[PDB]
């Protein structure tokens, strides 16, 4: 459930894992936790997979209707408000969705955090999931504005790696996308964390890594 | 689990399955339900396996000590008495329903012991998840003063049907014949990719020679 | 959980609130802006509690007030604002609870500068000073000690600085950053303080 | 479970069903019939049997003195004149004490029948908790008996003959089995007289 | 609706040459009381169709009302003998009813058996139907007979023999061990008698006063109640 | 309760060779790994090993008790303990606390000594938390990943085998089982004991 | 005080090839510890190149399969083409999420062959979430067999590796996996149906398993 | 509460106690006895009386046709030949439906007695939930009746006379009151025959 | 609630703990000294949890170890200390639960410098680094990133400074003051840090 997204000079970086658990058992190791809501807006998944997916796609449909109607791209703030209102309509019903809506609109680059309890917040650095705390700790420690794209992707990959390292519910593959003015690009579609660990912490394959 | 017991012409016959479950999964496919108390007394139980094993061992050793001190053939009624007091002392929290068959000076006989400490003498009985089916067939075909061969055939009919019907019971069929002198234990009565060397990766190894 | 403070005196009103967005055991932001809602004219609404509930209720009340102001082409009185807010809060409490504490502040040509306390049960009443959240326990007494008639804005800010210092030094959650909203002389000023 | 006890002239009779032997022989002239929890009743029966053996041995004097199918078995009393056989009242009262001291867990209703030299044939009912009542007419217990209560009350007589009491108790048990859903099987009946006890079972 | 109070024991239905045979005891227990000892627990929807029962009595009666009036409606708009609903039709109908009630969380505390003949090429009884008032048997291919089960949760299926209640352990074992194919009426009756005797010995809620019904080329036949030989 | 500090232990037999493998994770609150060196396999005798899975404190307490008892017996008799005796004493110890028990599911793996020259016979067994001994004579599994290990061993077991094949099969089965569990894994360790020598190796498992 | 959920138990297996898919399933219907019948197929044919298997409440899966078949038939009638596997998957997701608060007790696998002759398998959950995969299993035996398929197909934790796989080997592997589940599980079943979807239509075979 | 009903030749009898008038007159030839919750029973009785009046008015044809103390009262039927009096089966079944549709809250056991031209004297029992059974011999309800069940079974005959049924039902109610602790008061009895209904009360 | 941090490396060990005494919603003191317990020789025990429980358990363990050392005229080994503490904690858990999290640390001539984690259920195990309390969630990852063999004490203090900054900036309960205990070169040094 580890999600990650931060804003820097050349746009926004979004990162996710690929694990899915039915308790103590992992149902699937490869899932897509990033959805192309619009040509310039992405949204991560945290918590209830089905609720998040269905409501993200419903929001995409609503955005399509509005954009086709008024003939102008919607803003990230408007999408966040719509999603928050719809989720709040189902308060006290069991939804456990946590979303990070990130995109570029006519105002610039924007990021928002939304929760099943209608918790709309605006910021430049967010992370939700079981491993969110570790990602936050490794971001704040080394995060900095105005760093090149390569450094941004490396930092995101390292944060996701460490989050998966100390989280049973986080793992699988790390997907890292980059959002810029004209749409987005998939820097890393999927990377097995196996070689990632054996390259970051235990470069020498001798003896167990004791922590 | 399916346990059955029957009294035949100056003899006793016990039968059981050979499958133990750890929930919806089968742990051991060739377990052994029949247990040896003395040279002329046997038991077979259903319930918590640990409780059954411990109680059976305690009863066997106590009976052996009593026989050695008294120098008389063990009596099944004594074994009943002991089990009944032991279970009643523990408020029935040691759930282990047992079928006890023996041949003492008073002739062959069968006792059913229930978790709460109550006991009842019977000519034929069955316990376990598959007890209903085995007892149904037993009552359908059972007769008094049968022959050992007919008794064993009916004991299969019981246990074999219980295996084929109930999910919690399965595997092979174990049978035991108790007589005033000597006994028989037919354990399996009926019974109805290599990887290339070096495939797995390792990062440490150490050989210690045993003295 | 969310500390709100309000001090009203002759020809001035001051509101104060910590800037924090708490989620579980971490802060989403140290620069929260969902606590203050400025109404057109001289009117401010300070809300504390769960983020979503305060967001919904504040937006609802603010936009209804704007609707009234435009459709009637006037400036709704502070008393009417406060009592309309109380009525809406009571209605929703009876139907759908809004766990939100409320501080209404305003200026009116009729009644001067005023404040209004309101609990999450809509236990609203006019007061010269008040607080909301656990931090209230650690600041209310201070407000009593140093408050006196004919106060000036500078002394009000001094009292607020004392309250912030006390909250930082003794309150379980060491709250550092605060935002101030000062209403006086037909002006609204926003200030940021860090103790 | 249905349990019946009827006192006729010069004797007493107890009757029970067989569903889940409910009559137990505490002594050659002392029987008890049990209803309720099986394990509780069995443990209590063993305890009172132990107690009864103890008292019977204790009160032995020193020197010489007194110079469908109705399959049935007869047993003549070994102790003529009841020189040392324990009194039924003592056994009933010790059972009452045992039940009372453990009434927080023990839940079983017992009926004691027997013959004594002091008080002739007797019937006692020990209910839930430590309540013991001596019935001169008859005693009934178990779920089934509730259905036949009135029946018995209508057809009981002060001084019945052996055959009359036998027929009455047999019909009572049959009706109890017919109505009640948790009583059935072959009926067991025990007749305790002044000099012998005969037990027979009916398979109807 | 809120829990069983007056309940039936069990039913046994098996298909044999000349049709199907269904047996059930005539008793409805009020807990552990056995208040009623003469109750008809096997109903009839139409020729070539009957409904079993093991559960609460009120729900069974309500379902009987529903099914009989559905049959009346079917007859009202009937023009050819092929228009009569088949046992599969009624089985699916009751399955749908049970599923809807489950979704509403107000089930019927019953386990229904719907048994009949889903073929019309063997007899001309349905060409002139007679609800009020009422040769040699014709062998029936087992493919033309139908027996369907329905559970509280809507679970349903079809097979060559079905039992409900405690009969699902004793009678089911006996049938699986001994049931044959194309057995004459005498053999089927013997097997059913053995199963019901076993139930009578080891089932408090059962009894020996038995009702046996046969669905054959001649229609539905209610045989006279008899006491088990024992 | 067993999710807290999940673990996995496995054991297999071959031709004059036995193997026991385990995971090396110690977590907290289920979804928080704390250490990656906690080994579940403890050497109790030159040819007897016990693999314990479950609550770590219970594991340590039981291991210490077993070491005490085994050392006492060995010193008193001045000879090595037999696997039969160790298994029986483990059953007795587990049952001694039937009420308020030890929340651990151990397995015993080793060699049975047949004197006459001498013979070594593989011996394996797995227990419940009460001491429900059940001999199997082939692969034994225990832990939160019991189902996956059962499936893998059923699919891959090859009866008697050379020690190299035994090591390959056990390592593959364990690695496959752990990869499908979230609260277990973080490295694996394998021991292959034979009469002549004992090899201990650690796998390049998915450490995340 | 009545709980409207019972697990009828069972197992369904699905594997994919370059241009084909194999879907096996048990044929046992059971209750808590007793078996209703020895034959109750769990695989319902949706189109000529798409089938669905499910595990859980038998009534729920039957109703869901019938409803999905009705929707597909209506779509074909009103649009004049057979829906693709992706369309069917999304429609099934919508149907499942419709009952978000009274969810079906049905775990679903949707197998088919795309218009480009690619084997596609979609695995769902009880409430709507779904994801494409090259191998899947649902039911009681899921936890048991999934590691076996994982080792066979993905072939991680291996150095030699062997990716040469054809239809016959896949069928034999599926039969071995289902037999292992039957041996090591109680709810698995006794007779299994193996559906094979290839470019040239679909086929069905039957295999006999243990009866315990 | 004890409620008993007996079908004798050419008529039917219903008897009840008085403790907390349990027999209610739905129609001149249709009576019902109620046991259980008092409020539910009274409301259902009022509703069914409303329904009975409705049906009685509805089914009237168009033109002319057919050209201790034992204090008692007699009422002759106004409708000879039962031209329009509702059938007892219809009343029993509508009551069954009403109880069924509200079985989650309604909890009361009813016994319907009456005379009809189609099926003569009848006796129906509506149990808890929507369960209706037609009894040809007799019907019993309430806590007290359980004690007399067997008694009734023993002393019932196929074709009893008026006085025999009188005595049997009176003794049944008396025994029920004697044993049951929640039944008492004067006994009320109603006799419904082909051409009249006579209601009396006994104070013994 | 009480944050403990521990980092062990070749020829150095470091323990860190926030200095706060929480009672209800206020702080009794900002200089809590009930968390560290120094044993005679080179041994330290850091406890977190309820003040009374940690006081009792720490005093018991320290005085028992002192009794052992005086009676036997030697210095208890670090491993013996840690396992004795674990056994006592497990025993009391079984009878009278001690809701206390333990970080044992020390230096021995035999095993070198070593550190030991211990959960409130006595889930003790040797570790190269660790944390206790909610703040652990925000530090462990950092400890993984910057830790590497052949570390030096200065780098350890830099890592601890990073951890303190992270707790101050992101942790709900903003913790500012910390106390550090550094064991190295047969010296135990105490420091106080404020971020």
């Amino acid at each position: 459930t580890t999600t990650l997204a931060f804003k820097f000079k050349d746009g926004i970086i979004v990162a996710v894992d690929s694990r899915a658990s039915m308790g103590s058992f992992i149902s699937s190791q490869n899932v897509e936790k990033i959805i192309e809501i619009n040509k310039n807006i992405l949204g991560t998944m945290a918590g209830g997979a089905a609720d998040c997916l269905y409501w993200e796609k419903y929001l995409g449909k609503i955005i399509k209707i509005y954009e086709l109607r008024n003939n102008e791209k919607i803003s990230v703030r408007a999408a966040s408000t719509i999603l928050s209102n719809i989720l709040y309509q189902y308060k006290g019903y069991g939804l456990c969705c946590g979303i990070i809506l990130s995109g570029y609109d006519h105002t610039g680059f924007n990021m928002f955090y939304v929760d099943d309890s209608g918790k709309k917040v605006e910021g430049n650095l967010f992370s939700c999931g079981s491993g969110s705390t570790y990602a936050y700790s490794i971001l704040d420690s080394a995060y900095d504005y105005n760093l090149n794209l390569d450094q941004a992707v490396e930092l995101a990959r390292n944060a996701i790696y460490h989050a998966t390292f100390r989280d049973g519910g986080s793992g699988g593959k790390v997907r890292v996308f980059h959002i810029h003015k004209n749409g987005y690009d998939k820097i890393i579609e999927g990377e097995d964390v196996f070689d990632l660990h054996y390259h970051y912490t235990n470069p020498e394959q001798k003896d167990q890594y004791v922590m | 689990t399916t346990i059955c017991g029957l009294v035949c012409q100056n003899a006793v016959i016990l039968g059981a399955d050979t499958r133990a479950t750890e929930g919806p999964i089968v742990a051991d496919k060739n377990c052994s339900k029949l247990h040896y108390i003395s040279k002329n007394i046997w038991c077979a139980g259903a319930g918590v396996a640990g409780d059954l094993e411990h109680t059976t061992l305690w009863l066997q050793h106590n009976v052996e000590l009593h026989r050695l001190n008294t120098n008389t053939q063990p009596r099944v009624s004594m074994c009943v008495s002991r089990l009944t007091q032991e279970l009643f002392k523990y408020q029935g929290y040691k759930v282990c329903a047992i079928v006890l068959g023996g041949v003492d000076v008073n002739g062959p006989q069968l006792y059913g012991i229930h978790p709460h400490g109550s006991s009842c003498l019977l000519p034929f009985t069955a316990l376990g998840s598959g007890s209903l089916n085995a007892m149904a067939v037993l009552e359908a075909k059972y007769r008094d003063n049968m022959t050992i061969e007919e008794g064993k055939n009916l004991v299969c009919e019981a246990i074999c049907a219980g295996i084929f019907n109930d999910l919690g019971s399965g595997g092979n069929v174990d049978i035991c014949v108790i007589t005033k002198d000597s006994y028989q234990h037919i354990r399996p009565y009926k019974e109805p990719t290599i990887y290339p060397k070096g495939t797995t990766p390792i990062l440490s190894e150490k050989i210690e020679y045993i003295k | 959980m969310d500390t709100l403070i309000g001090l009203r005196g002759n020809n001035f009103v001051v509101l104060a609130a910590d800037t924090y967005s708490i989620n579980s055991i971490i802060k989403l932001k140290n620069d929260d802006n969902t606590k203050f809602y400025d109404i057109h004219g001289n009117k401010c609404l300070l809300l504390g509690g769960s983020i979503g509930d305060r967001l919904q209720f504040g937006e609802f009340i603010r936009k209804n007030v704007h609707l009234y102001q435009y459709q009637n082409n006037t400036d709704m009185f502070v008393k009417s604002f406060a009592f309309f807010t109380r009525k809406n809060l009571a209605y929703y409490l009876r139907r759908n609870p809004f766990e939100v504490n409320c501080l209404i502040a305003g200026y009116d040509k009729k009644d001067g500068y005023q404040l209004y306390w309101c609990d999450y049960l809509s236990n609203m009443d006019s007061v010269n000073k008040g607080a909301h959240g656990y931090g209230a326990y650690l600041v209310s007494a201070i407000l009593d000690k140093y408050y006196h008639e004919n106060l000036t804005v500078d002394e009000a800010l001094d009292i607020f600085k004392l309250c912030f210092e006390e909250l930082k030094k003794r309150f379980l959650l060491t709250q550092i950053n605060y935002e101030l909203r000062i209403m006086y002389d037909n002006k609204v000023e926003t200030q940021y303080v860090t103790v | 479970t249905t349990i019946i006890g009827i006192i006729y002239d010069n004797g007493v009779m107890l009757a029970c069903d067989s569903r889940t032997r409910k009559i137990n022989r505490i002594n050659e002239n002392l029987y008890v019939c049990r209803s309720g929890a099986s394990a509780h009743s069995q443990k209590i029966i063993e305890i009172i049997k132990h107690y009864c053996v103890s008292m019977k041995n204790e009160n032995r004097k020193k020197g010489r003195f007194h110079e469908n199918l109705v399959t049935k078995n007869k047993y003549f009393y070994e102790d003529k004149f009841n020189d040392y056989n324990p009194l039924v009242e003592n056994v009933a009262h010790i059972t009452k004490k045992i039940i009372y001291t453990n009434n927080n867990f023990l839940s079983c209703a017992l009926i004691f029948g027997g013959y004594d030299k002091i008080k002739k044939q007797q019937l006692y009912a020990v209910n839930l908790n430590g309540s013991i009542i001596e019935k001169h007419d008859f005693a009934v217990s178990g779920s089934g008996s509730i259905y036949i209560q009135s029946y018995l009350q209508d057809k009981y007589k002060k001084f019945m003959t052996k055959k009359e009491c036998f027929n009455l108790i047999l019909n009572c048990v049959k009706y109890a089995m017919h109505n009640d859903n948790s009583s059935g099987g072959l009926i067991r009946i025990v007749n305790i007289t002044k000099s012998f006890v005969e037990e027979f079972t009916v398979v109807n | 609706t809120l829990g069983p109070v007056v309940t039936g024991t069990s039913v046994i239905a098996i298909k044999y040459k000349h049709g199907i045979m269904i047996a059930a005891d005539r008793k409805a227990s009020y807990g552990s009381y056995a208040k009623f000892q003469n109750v008809e627990r096997i109903f009839k929807i139409n020729n070539k169709t009957v409904m079993g029962f093991s559960g609460e009595l009120a729900d069974a009666q309500y379902l009987h009302e529903l099914l009989t009036r559905k049959n009346i409606n079917n007859l009202s708009e009937k023009k050819r003998k092929e228009d009569m609903y088949t046992p599969q039709h009624y089985h699916s109908y009751v399955s749908r009813v049970f599923y809807v009630r489950k979704n509403r969380i107000d089930p019927l505390f019953n386990n229904i058996i719907i048994a009949g003949i889903n073929s019309q090429k063997y007899d001309n009884n349905d060409d002139n139907v007679l609800l009020y008032t009422n040769e040699e048997y014709k062998e029936i291919h087992k493919d033309d007979l139908y027996i369907g089960f329905v559970d509280m949760h809507g679970t349903n299926f079809c097979d060559d023999y079905i039992t409900t209640g405690y009969a699902r352990y004793f009678a089911l074992t006996l049938l699986r061990d001994h049931y044959k194919d194309n057995m004459t009426e005498e053999e089927a009756r013997i097997l059913i008698n053995e199963c019901l005797r076993i139930l009578y010995f080891r089932d408090a809620t059962s009894s020996n006063f038995i009702q046996i019904v046969k669905v054959t080329s001649k229609g539905v036949e209610y045989e006279e109640p008899y006491i088990l030989p024992c | 309760i067993y999710n807290y500090n999940g673990g996995c232990v496995l054991g297999m037999s071959g031709s004059n060779c036995v193997a026991i493998a385990c995971d090396l994770r110690l977590g907290a609150n289920t979804f928080t790994t704390v250490s990656t060196k906690f080994s579940k396999i403890f050497k109790m005798n030159n040819n007897v090993y016990v693999g314990l899975s479950g609550l770590a404190t219970d594991i340590q307490t039981l291991y210490e008790i077993l070491r005490y008892r085994v050392n006492l017996y060995e010193v008193r008799q001045d000879a090595e303990m037999d696997v039969e005796c160790f298994a029986n004493m483990l059953s007795s110890i587990l049952y001694s606390n039937r009420f308020s028990p030890y929340f651990v599911n151990p397995i015993v793996v080793g060699f049975k000594l047949k004197h006459y020259k001498v013979n070594y016979e593989p011996y394996l067994t797995a227990y419940d938390l009460i001491g429900a001994k059940c001999e199997t004579r082939d692969f034994v599994v225990n832990g939160v990943t019991s189902e996956q290990l059962f499936g893998m061993c059923e699919s891959l077991y090859v009866k008697d085998q050379d020690e190299n094949g035994l090591f390959e099969t056990i390592s593959q089965c364990l690695l496959s089982a752990l990869d499908r569990d979230c609260i277990s894994g973080w490295g694996a360790e394998v021991l292959v004991l034979t009469p002549e020598k004992i090899i201990k190796k650690k796998l390049k498992a998915r450490m995340d | 005080r009545w709980y409207p959920y019972i697990d009828n138990g069972g197992t369904v297996i699905g594997l994919t090839g370059k241009d084909y898919v194999i879907l096996a399933a048990d044929t046992r219907l059971s209750l808590s510890y007793s078996i209703y019948t020895r034959f109750c197929p769990k695989i319902s044919k949706l189109t000529d190149k798409c089938i669905i298997g499910s595990s859980g409440m038998q009534s729920d899966i039957k109703t869901l399969h019938s409803l999905l078949q009705k929707k597909i038939q209506l779509f074909v009638l009103e649009h004049s083409h057979y829906p693709d596997i992706h369309v069917i998957a999304r429609l099934l997701c919508v149907i499942l999420y419709s009952r978000r608060f009274f969810p079906y007790y049905a775990f679903n696998i949707l197998a088919g062959v795309d218009e480009n002759n690619k084997g596609v398998l979609y695995n769902y959950d009880s409430v709507g979430s779904y994801c494409e995969a090259t191998h899947s299993c649902v039911g009681s035996g899921s936890q048991l067999i999934l590691p076996i398929l994982d080792n066979r197909v993905e072939q991680k934790n291996q150095l030699i590796k062997n990716t040469n796989f054809n239809l016959g080997d896949d069928i034999n592997f599926v039969k071995d996996a289902i037999t292992s589940a039957t041996e090591r599980d109680i709810y698995t079943g006794d007779k299994t149906l193996i559906y094979v979807i290839d470019k040239m239509g679909i086929n069905v075979n039957t295999l006999d398993l243990k009866q315990d």
